[PDB]
């Protein structure tokens, strides 16, 4: 019985068969991983040790990231078949949506009234 | 990162925990564990690495079939019923630089030992800099390991952090 | 009827007084943890009271 | 309330109930493999022992550091605070 | 503290511990069996269940087919 | 797979400092410095007083003097009546229940 | 349950509908039948203010045996044998439904027993 | 008005007549001053409302939101004064000077008998709230958040004054007291459905209304601490304040015209309020709760029954409180951390005890925990447009769920968990951040013990 | 952080994948910005779409909680990964049959309280009888209209 | 600080751990660990009750109270 990976369930590294075919191509790309990260871990720890430092190690990744979830998205938005076509779905659509459920009740509900076939026997507040 | 004797150590040592989990019993779970001991050791000598790799990646698609549902994790261990427990009452050194004089004053013991390690670490800066210049290659650093001191009087480079950590049990 | 809803109301009162006292007024840090168990076990005596009338 | 020597002691302990070990000639400085003359899983199974004795898991990348008694003690006395 | 830990042993135990344990597990047993001597029909039945089938035509009102 | 000699040699130092600094945790003699039956039925008996008696006093005031002077502020289950009872109020006599079938 | 298998495997046509029932009038085949006696008036178990589902034709047990909880206070213990005879008499009208069960079931018998008789011709 | 008007004006000579060190001291103390004596508006009538003169009155609608903007003017100077220290003196006076005409302008808005009259001094608030956006923001997109704030205001305001003076021609007077008598039905007809539309849009931009929100968000992110107090305690309540009043012309028109509107504000809030659960800047999370918070408002406004006439007004003041509030405390950890991002600064709880609990206070209020006036208020509104309509309880359901949801979400990301090792300048509470959290709360609290001070005319 | 250092738009020649891979800290190896729609993503790298807490827990992170280190890019969605909310680790049990599994327990269930209401159990007794017309005056009956009797014999 | 007990004493022998070691030599095998257990099936904890054992702990006394009372009450009831 094989692992099914799904959206929310990981294929485990373990079972990967990716993980045990490695390469010297593979090896070397690990490593540059490993010098990236090493290179960041120093530039940190030189500020995070520092003694006379107080305040905030200002994070660019984490500028980047607040900045990309907000500012950078209309600049870099478009006009097209799929925007427009997800944009008038959940944009006007629920409203009209809601409009119909909303305006069939209520007009329901005042028939009923005027013809008096809605109990408000003892309805005094609104 | 892990070379093949990682994983199959890694793996060893996962499938015990597990085996005791389903066991509970320590004779019963003794029994199975050597047995499974056994089974790593009949392919201990496996030279061929090709079939080294094919019983690997076989052994874990086994463990995964047999894995524990709910293992057990000692409570302290990540995903344990202790984890992070205390990590509330872990406060860091650097706010005892913000305490009013009159707190200060109720440890004056403590606070002048305190003073002489900030001058220890003051002292011992600049040295700790330029012992990770000059032994870093000029492309940056490509392992996070960090060096011992080499002389006598130094202090291994960036050393505050580790050596004045909250205690694991601070209150 | 007087003894009966004075003392089901004084139970719900003794409870809050340890809550009052958090204002500093008349504490005993040293052991508000007896303080607030003491205050529960006179709660459960004088509830007992109008439990004793209902049951009669 | 773990000492140094408790630890030492508890340690030693643990190994001298070990049939693979000769009591008498294991140190704190024993290496397991270039002296006791073990090998990768039986070092494992140590590991394992000593988790068990003072209760609570040794990543598996420190762990495979620990080649000597007295490694595992500095191991658990810097995990638990204990300097005397 | 009075109780001592030990290395790979029982526990030290306590006299207070052990009778008062003692004590209401024995209350446990003789509250059941006293209940059990007094209202044994809590547990087997309080009233006995009859059997319709035995029931006679006569007091039950059904008459004769013919009828 | 053990330490390599430099990781030894860090970890040593490390191991020195550290202790070092637990130690250095510890609280001196004169650490903090501090600025400037009978018995237990009394311990129990100003808390009642204070917890009990005073409460109630407050209570049954508000309760005689301001709530219960207006219109169903506290409202009580009449009474139940049995057959063969008599009022206080009126003195009146509650007839038995018929007698009853034999059974 | 044995009633329950005859009416939903076997034949529910000759089994009582526990919502309907009763379906033949209460004199039919009970000459002089007797109306159920009932010893507390309105009055009183308005006054004893019973539950409304505890005002049925047992009440003047139930009332006897709440007086005496009453009056019998703080002792708690007292009263079983006011509280049995008030048990007893709701067994023996538990029984008087079951006794209307069972009449009515053989009832239906019959009446299925005459349709075949008639049919067989 | 003319005794709290001329103690309002006479702040400014007092501001810039003050010895140099004392500004913050001597503002702060008399506009305190004048906050106690607006208590006096409390003279209120069943029948009749406090009508002052030819130009001003007061009434159980205008009495809470007086209250609410004088008592908010020492808060403002106790905000600011900190993040001002390094500015020079006659700017520091200048800043205070805007302050102080706003709420000049706010305290005239709010008790303008004539609809023109209260139009212009509406429209008034708008420039001293602009400069102090673009003047004593710290970002550049300060210019940008101030021109939106601008026309958006006056896209729908402008058309209000063409709607207020047709009204004056056709009526003879847009005194209010006349109003109520004189009024009229609005009949079916293209022309009228736009002179709704003019008389409705510019109240329904400030309060804001989903889809015309978008301003606000931008606003909160570039204003100062007391901007972004004004704005979310005082200012967006101008547009439902409007609405209230003006909706007396509009019957019965309103019964079709508001289902647009209740389907914005019905779908708008649960939107919002999903939002706020992945937004990353703290002050950016506070502006859209507003959005969800007032779109209960502007339901309650639009179908216009006593139950949701009183849960609106309640709902105005409770939000002006916790908003202010919220606003208040981000921005005391801006000033420590100077970054507005949530997951920047977490664990605080275990570096700030005390101002986690004003975090927990103020979460508690947003989520609107009974008997706060916040669920009062709340609750009032859910109840009125169950009958509206009873399908509206899952809307209304749901919102509850996903409010909770965020608010918790705020309190834990910030002060739970475990504290950022870097980050080693958070310095204890000062006095006058508690004293300025614990002035929002505790008079938000007191209020439950008296609530019908704050439900309005319809009580 | 100057200009050069924030999100810009999709990248379109090699050059530019470069710039935004170096600006990123990723090997361009690595470096795959979004798909070019409408949507707005930029140049931000796409990431694994993976829960924080399925790195590992024993590294030495900048940030334990967050499991981040200093400098490295943040995932899109990071803040819908955090430990405490959306999780992606394998489970030992396949996805699609822990959905058949848990559907068809309640789909069970729901058909089997339907069967159970079809066919109730009840003892075989007649209907409990109550004096005074079914007790048509303690049950608010109205004492002006005389009630249909009801009348309940011995057995 | 604490005297450990002699690690000599901890022998399997008499124990479950003495079948294992039984059943794993029958296939050529050796448990090394068996002696690191040792201690759970030694002392006071060699023997516990079984489940039913369990259950009626306090039975003996609980039974003597209970017919001393019974004996009792039919006393009484006798006079
Ligand atoms: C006349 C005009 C009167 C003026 C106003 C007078 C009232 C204000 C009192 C001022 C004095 C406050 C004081 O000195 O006490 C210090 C008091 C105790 O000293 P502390 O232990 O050092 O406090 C440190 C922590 O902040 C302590 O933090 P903590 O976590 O230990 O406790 C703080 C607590 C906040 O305190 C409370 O709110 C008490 C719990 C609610 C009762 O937070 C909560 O527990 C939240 C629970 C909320 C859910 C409770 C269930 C809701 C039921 C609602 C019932 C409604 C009535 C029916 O500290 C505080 O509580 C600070 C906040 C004080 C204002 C709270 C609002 C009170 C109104
Ligand atoms: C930007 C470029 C476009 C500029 C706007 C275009 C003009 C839109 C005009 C809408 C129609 C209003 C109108 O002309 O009504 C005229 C009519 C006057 O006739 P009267 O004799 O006085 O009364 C009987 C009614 N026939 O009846 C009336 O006078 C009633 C109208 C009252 C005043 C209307 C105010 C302007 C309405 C248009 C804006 C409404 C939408 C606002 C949207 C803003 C959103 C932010
Ligand atoms: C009526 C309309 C109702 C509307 C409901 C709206 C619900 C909103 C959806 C939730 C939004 C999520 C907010 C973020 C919270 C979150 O991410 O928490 C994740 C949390 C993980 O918790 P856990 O699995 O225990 O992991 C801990 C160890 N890592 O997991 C959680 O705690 C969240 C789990 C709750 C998911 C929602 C389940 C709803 C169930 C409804 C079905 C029942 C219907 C009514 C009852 C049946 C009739 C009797
Ligand atoms: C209203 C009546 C309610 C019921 C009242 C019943 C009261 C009965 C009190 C009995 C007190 C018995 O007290 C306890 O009994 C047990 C009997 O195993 C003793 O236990 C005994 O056996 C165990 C092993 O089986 C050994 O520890 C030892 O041989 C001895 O102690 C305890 O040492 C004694 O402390
Ligand atoms: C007939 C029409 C003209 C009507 C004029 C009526 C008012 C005339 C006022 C004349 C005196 C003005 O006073 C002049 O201005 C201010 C306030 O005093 C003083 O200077 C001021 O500096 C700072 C504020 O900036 C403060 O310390 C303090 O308010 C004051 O010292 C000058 O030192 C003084 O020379
Ligand atoms: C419906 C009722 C309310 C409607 C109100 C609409 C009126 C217009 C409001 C905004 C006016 C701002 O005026 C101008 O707008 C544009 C964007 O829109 C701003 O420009 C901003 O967005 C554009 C477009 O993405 C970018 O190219 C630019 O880099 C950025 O600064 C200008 O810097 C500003 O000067
Ligand atoms: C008193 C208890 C009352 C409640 C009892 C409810 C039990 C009802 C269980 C219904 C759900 C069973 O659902 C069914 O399970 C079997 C066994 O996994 C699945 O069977 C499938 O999965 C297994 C495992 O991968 C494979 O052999 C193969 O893929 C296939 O046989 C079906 O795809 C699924 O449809
Ligand atoms: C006789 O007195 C009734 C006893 C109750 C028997 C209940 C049987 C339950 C079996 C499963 C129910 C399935 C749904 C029809």
């Amino acid at each position: 019985p094989k692992y099914e990976a799904s959206r929310l369930s990981s294929l485990p590294t373990t079972l990967d068969p990716a993980e045990y075919d490695i390469s010297s191509e593979t090896r070397k790309a690990q490593a540059e991983r490993l010098a990236i990260r090493s290179r960041l871990k120093r530039e940190y720890q030189l500020q995070y040790y520092d003694p006379s430092r107080r305040g905030v190690i200002e994070d660019p990744a984490l500028v980047r990231w607040t900045y990309a979830r907000s500012a950078n998205i209309y600049p870099n938005f478009r006009p097209n078949t799929k925007t427009s076509l997800l944009g008038a779905l959940f944009g006007i659509g629920p409203l009209v949506f809601w409009y119909y459920v909303f305006k069939t009740d209520r007009d329901r509900k005042e028939k009923l009234i005027q013809e008096g076939k809605l109990d408000r026997t003892f309805n005094i507040s609104y | 990162y892990l070379t093949h004797q990682q994983k199959v150590l890694r793996l060893y040592k996962r499938a015990l925990r597990h085996l005791e989990s389903w066991c509970i019993h320590r004779d019963k779970y003794r029994y199975f564990a050597c047995l499974l001991r056994a089974r790593f050791d009949e392919h201990k000598n496996e030279k061929d690495m090709v079939k080294a790799t094919q019983l690997l990646r076989e052994a874990e698609e086994e463990f995964w079939h047999g894995q524990h549902p709910q293992p057990y994790i000692f409570p302290e261990s990540p995903g344990g019923t202790s984890y992070e427990r205390y990590e509330c009452y872990k406060v860091p050194e650097w706010c005892l630089d913000d305490w009013h004089p009159s707190e200060k004053a109720m440890y004056p013991d403590y606070f002048a030992k305190r003073e002489q390690w900030k001058k220890l670490r003051r002292e011992s800066w600049e040295r700790e800099v330029k012992q990770l210049q000059e032994e870093t290659p000029v492309g940056g650093p490509r392992t996070e390991a960090l060096p011992p001191a080499r002389k006598q009087g130094d202090l291994p480079p960036l050393w505050w952090h580790i050596v004045t950590r909250p205690r694991e049990r601070p209150m | 009827m007087n003894m009966f809803s004075s003392l089901s109301l004084v139970t719900l009162l003794l409870l809050t007084m340890p809550i009052m006292m958090m204002s500093f007024n008349t504490y005993k840090p040293s052991n508000y943890p007896l303080y607030v168990k003491t205050a529960i076990s006179y709660a459960f005596i004088t509830s007992m009271i109008p439990t004793m009338m209902f049951i009669h | 309330p773990l000492t140094l020597e408790g630890i030492k002691d508890r340690v030693l302990y643990v190994l001298k109930l070990y049939d693979k070990i000769d009591p008498e000639k294991l140190s704190v400085n024993s290496h397991f493999m270039k002296d006791l003359g073990l090998d990768s899983l039986d070092q494992v199974e140590i590991i394992m022992a000593m988790e068990d004795e003072f209760g609570f898991e040794i990543p598996d990348i420190d762990a495979e550091k620990l080649m000597c008694p007295q490694e595992i003690v500095d191991y658990i006395a810097d995990k638990k605070d204990v300097y005397e | 503290a009075h109780i001592e830990p030990r290395y790979r042993q029982f526990p030290q135990l306590t006299r207070s511990q052990v009778i008062q344990a003692e004590f209401f597990s024995a209350t446990m047993w003789f509250w059941i069996l006293w209940r059990f001597w007094h209202d044994s029909d809590a547990v087997l039945g309080h009233f006995p269940y009859p059997d319709p089938s035995q029931w006679t035509d006569e007091e039950l009102g059904i008459p004769p087919d013919d009828e | 797979s053990g330490y390599t000699p430099e990781e030894k040699l860090r970890l040593q130092q490390l191991r020195e400092l550290r202790r070092r600094w637990l130690k250095d945790q510890e609280l001196s003699p004169r650490e903090p410095v501090l600025p400037p039956v009978i018995y237990k039925t009394y311990r129990h008996s100003i808390f009642a007083f204070t917890h009990v008696l005073i409460p109630v006093w407050i209570i049954h005031y508000y309760l005689k003097y301001h709530v219960t002077t207006k219109p169903y502020t506290i409202v009580e289950k009449k009474p139940r009546i049995f057959p063969g009872d008599t009022i206080l109020e009126t003195g009146e006599v509650i007839p038995p229940m018929k007698e009853f079938p034999d059974q | 349950g044995a009633h329950l298998a005859r009416r939903y495997l076997g034949d529910a046509s000759v089994e009582p509908d526990p919502l309907r029932m009763p379906t033949f009038p209460p004199d039919y085949g009970f000459p002089e039948r007797k109306e159920r006696e009932m010893v507390a008036t309105q009055q009183e178990m308005n006054d004893a203010q019973l539950v409304l589902q505890q005002r049925d034709y047992c009440a003047h047990y139930l009332i006897r045996f709440l007086k005496c909880k009453r009056d019998s206070f703080p002792n708690f213990l007292a009263c079983k044998h006011e509280r049995h005879d008030w048990d007893y008499c709701e067994h023996l009208d538990y029984v008087k439904r079951m006794k209307e069960f069972e009449r009515e079931r053989r009832l239906l018998q019959r009446k299925k027993r005459r349709e075949q008789r008639e049919a067989d011709m | 008005m003319l005794k709290y008007i001329i103690p309002t004006i006479m702040l400014m000579p007092l501001t810039w007549l003050s010895k140099n060190n004392m500004i913050w001291v001597n503002s702060t103390a008399h506009s305190l001053l004048i906050s106690f004596t607006s208590l006096l508006l409390m003279n209120q009538f069943g029948d009749n409302s406090l009508n002052f003169s030819l130009l001003f009155f007061s009434d159980s609608l205008s009495t809470p939101l007086l209250i609410l903007t004088m008592w908010l003017l020492p808060l403002m100077l106790m905000a600011s004064q900190h993040h001002l220290s390094k500015e020079n003196l006659t700017r520091k006076k200048l800043f205070i000077t805007m302050l102080i005409s706003l709420q000049l302008f706010l305290i005239m808005t709010f008790t303008a008998m004539e609809l023109i009259l209260f139009y212009i001094l509406f429209e008034a608030t708008l420039v001293p709230t602009l400069i102090i956006i673009t003047r004593w923001g710290n970002q550049t997109e300060r210019l940008n958040a101030g021109l939106y704030f601008l026309f958006y205001t006056l896209a729908g305001s402008l058309p209000l004054l063409v709607a207020l003076i047709y009204i004056q021609n056709t009526v003879g007077s847009l005194n209010f007291l006349m109003l109520q008598y004189w009024v009229q039905p609005v009949h079916n007809s293209w022309s009228n459905v736009f002179m709704w539309l003019a008389c409705m849009m510019a109240f329904m931009v400030k309060m804001p209304l989903y889809g015309l929100h978008l301003w606000l968000p931008k606003a909160h992110v570039e204003a100062p601490i007391a901007g972004s107090m004004v704005l979310a305690a005082v200012l967006l309540k101008l547009g439902g304040y409007g609405m209230l009043r003006i909706t007396l012309i509009l019957n019965p028109m309103t019964d079709f015209m508001a289902y647009p509107f209740i389907m914005l504000s019905l779908w708008g809030m649960i939107m919002t309020s999903s939002i706020c659960l992945r937004q990353t800047d703290l002050k950016s999370l506070i502006a859209y709760s507003s959005v969800s918070h007032m779109a209960l408002v502007i339901v309650a406004i639009l179908i216009q029954t006593p139950w949701s006439y009183m849960g609106a007004t309640a709902l105005m003041i409770a939000h002006g409180l916790t908003s202010s509030m919220l606003f208040c405390l981000a921005n005391s950890n801006y000033e420590r951390i100077h970054s507005r991002t949530m997951i920047l600064a977490r664990g605080l709880q275990t570096l700030l005890p005390l101002m986690a609990t004003w975090w927990l206070l103020a979460s508690l209020t947003n989520l609107a925990l009974p008997p706060t006036i916040n669920l009062i208020g709340e609750l009032f509104v859910v109840m009125s447009t169950f009958s509206w309509s009873n399908i509206t309880i899952i809307l209304m359901g749901v919102n509850m769920v996903i409010t909770a949801l965020y608010s918790l979400y705020m309190l834990i990301m910030t002060q739970r968990g475990k504290y950022t090792y870097h980050i080693n300048n958070i310095s204890p509470s000062f006095t006058r951040e508690n004293a300025l959290m614990s002035l929002h709360i505790l008079p938000l609290l007191l209020l439950t013990l008296n609530p019908k001070i704050i439900l309005g005319p319809l009580y | 952080i100057t200009k050069d250092m924030l999100p810009g738009p999709y990248p379109k020649t090699p050059e530019e994948r470069a710039a935004a891979a170096k600006k990123y800290n990723m090997r361009v190896e690595d470096y795959e910005p979004y798909p070019d729609d409408g949507t707005g993503y930029g140049d931000y790298p796409k990431l694994p779409d993976r829960s924080q807490q399925e790195r590992d827990p024993w590294y030495d992170w900048d940030h334990p909680d967050l499991r981040l280190n200093w400098g490295e890019p943040m995932h899109w969605d990071l803040d819908m990964y955090i430990r405490n909310r959306v999780d992606t680790s394998p489970t030992p049990v396949n996805w699609n049959l822990m959905c058949k599994h848990l559907f068809g327990f309640v789909a069970f269930m729901l058909f089997m309280f339907w069967v159970g209401e079809t066919y109730p159990a009840y003892q075989p007794v007649g209907p409990k009888q109550y004096p005074y017309n079914n007790l048509y005056l303690e049950r608010g009956g109205d004492p002006n209209k005389e009630p249909e009797p009801v009348v309940h014999y011995e057995i | 600080k604490m005297e450990l007990p002699d690690y000599k004493q901890w022998k399997i022998e008499g124990t479950p751990l003495e079948t294992v070691q039984e059943k794993l030599a029958a296939r050529g095998l050796r448990d090394p660990w068996g002696r690191n257990e040792a201690w759970r099936y030694m002392g006071g904890f060699a023997n516990n009750v079984s489940f039913v054992g369990a259950l009626l702990k306090g039975f003996k006394w609980g039974f003597a109270a209970f017919v001393v009372a019974i004996g009792a009450e039919y006393y009484l009831e006798s006079q």
